[PDB]
């Protein structure tokens, strides 16, 4: 018996992973081309996206590379009640 | 060629304002002659720019 | 010469709210008569200014 | 061939496209691309965006009024905004003037109307007020 | 003894309609609310382009209509009503036009309250109204039109 | 039947209700209900209150003058104010457009005027131009 | 998909409802019977579900329906392929 639900979004950033390599993106150079690589989503690049951040500039040259997979990365806290009689 | 000169520049730009303040905001009259009726009308305002 | 120039409004008196506090000498913040200022209004009369 | 492009001719098309909702893109000469739309609700009237790329989750169209002259409709070319292509990869765009010489090999001027490929690329122009086709080297662009 | 019916302007509410009469070049006759009433055209040839004109009556061959050029706005059609030129015209103006709903004086002193749904003049110009729920017709003077 | 609604016709009944003190309560469109009197002691003249609810230990109605015209009260509708009924709950009050078909099924325009229940609470309507009743459901309010 | 999740119980306890009216406990006299009662399920009054407590004093008020209350929080991230 669930009696009430909440959905909080505490994080929402884009991260983007290569197709052949499968890794993600940690650092790019002046012209934003990558520099380094690294499997750990904790560390991966990131382009903020809550809703005051959208249509961005800084990654365009990055988006339109196709090699490039962009994955939008969203952390949630949910608060579940319970009621289980006597 | 220029990787550590210091470059120096004469440009021309296009006019910009921006309102700042405005200045006998509303001036007004009640038109009434050769009309059906009488009408209202807002005369031009002045800009502090 | 007063009416063909001005421009119709409403006009209302002022007067003290009999909402003011005795002892500090300042109003309620919120009555009918005046909405937390301290001084209410007479009903509007009709001119041309 | 290549369908990149799929042009309106009649405004009646167009208005009847906006009547449906769906969103347009009108080409501008030396300016940038928009994109054109009939606002939804009670009052209906023409809403634009200066964002091009498709509506995304990192990317949402922004809309605002304006007073839209059908001048500009009639004239500039417009097309279905979700069926249009980028871009066709060709030396020569079409509407672009060339040097070429007829069969006489007598030189003369034309600008360019088509599209033809083969399955690995190679493209071909027929030029305006020609029939015959010309290659990419053939053709010489006309400098302004 | 009177004159046919007279039929009232009818104002096109659908945009593509309109359209549809300016590609084939008919004139529209357009009220601005604030500024004036005007006619569009379409640009006769292959030089396209709106035209605006307000030289408002028939084109008599002592009065020659005038254009100039003008980048008429898809929003000022859809706000403002709109008519074909042929139809606009001060062959009636009348006081209550048809689907008007107005407040008429019926025998047993009782004010009922009805539409007008057909409009025809006497030979003095005195605009007849057929009302619905009633058979005969109704004078001008007869009847009153609340508003609100 | 509901008795709700006692309105008086002659502004010399009004004039006389006022002499007498009682305080009146006067309809407007679109804008407030307003309540008026008669200001007693040795001068008088009219007094006007915004205040509509009932005087209370809570509640107390505040009077001022005004220099009201005939005009409104020999126009607008005028009750005694103790005597009104806020409200009655029927679907389209009197006085308010509907569409309705006529008996030979043919739609005409109507004014409501009537006021008529059974003890359960189910509604009839007459229509002005018109004699016999109509239900909730066969009225339909036309639109301003 | 998920990425990582985790579920922590933050509370466990025991709220009062009245059998009643149904409204929960919200301020009780000296001797814990009810003075004061609400329609709020969180803000009803509430004990840690824990054996000592009971021996440690339900037992007071017979208009009384001694509900269980479990709060569950959950941590998750997801990774939404394109
Ligand atoms: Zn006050």
């Amino acid at each position: 018996s669930i009696e009430k639900k909440e959905e909080v979004i505490a994080h929402n950033e884009v991260v983007f992973r290569s197709l052949t390599q499968g890794l993600y993106v940690k650092e790019v150079d002046i012209y934003s081309d990558v520099v380094s690589y690294t499997k750990d989503v904790d560390e991966a690049l990131a382009m903020p996206n809550t809703i005051n951040f959208k249509n961005s500039r800084k990654y365009k040259k990055l988006i339109m590379n196709l090699d490039l997979e962009p994955l939008n990365k969203i952390q949630k806290v949910i608060y579940e009640t319970h009621l289980e009689g006597l | 060629k220029y990787e550590n000169h210091t470059v120096t520049l004469k440009i021309l730009m296009t006019l910009r304002y921006v309102v700042s303040d405005i200045l006998k905001e509303s001036r007004y009259q009640y038109t009434k002659f050769n009309q059906p009726k009488s009408k209202f009308e807002n005369l031009p305002q002045k800009l502090l720019l | 010469f007063i009416n063909d120039r001005g421009i119709k409004v409403l006009w209302e008196e002022a007067y003290f709210c009999p909402c003011l506090n005795p002892d500090t000498g300042h109003p309620r913040v919120d009555c009918p008569r005046c909405h937390g200022k301290g001084i209410a209004y007479l009903p509007p009369k009709e001119t041309i200014m | 061939p290549i369908q990149d492009a799929k042009p309106i001719d009649d405004i009646v098309d167009i208005m009847t496209y906006l009547k449906n909702g769906k969103v347009l893109r009108v080409k501008q000469d030396n300016q940038g691309d928009i994109l054109v739309r009939m606002s939804p609700g009670k009052h209906k009237f023409t809403e634009v965006s200066r964002d091009l790329d498709k509506e995304s989750f990192y990317y949402k169209r922004h809309w605002v009024l304006y007073n839209v002259s059908v001048n500009s409709l009639i004239t500039f070319d417009v097309y279905l905004d979700e069926e249009y292509s980028e871009t066709t990869k060709v030396k020569y765009p079409k509407d672009t003037i060339v040097e070429y010489t007829r069969e006489d090999q007598e030189k003369d001027v034309a600008m360019i109307k088509e599209i033809l490929t083969d399955n690995n690329g190679n493209y071909f122009y027929a030029l305006i007020g020609e029939t015959m086709l010309f290659d990419e080297n053939k053709l010489n662009k006309v400098k302004d």
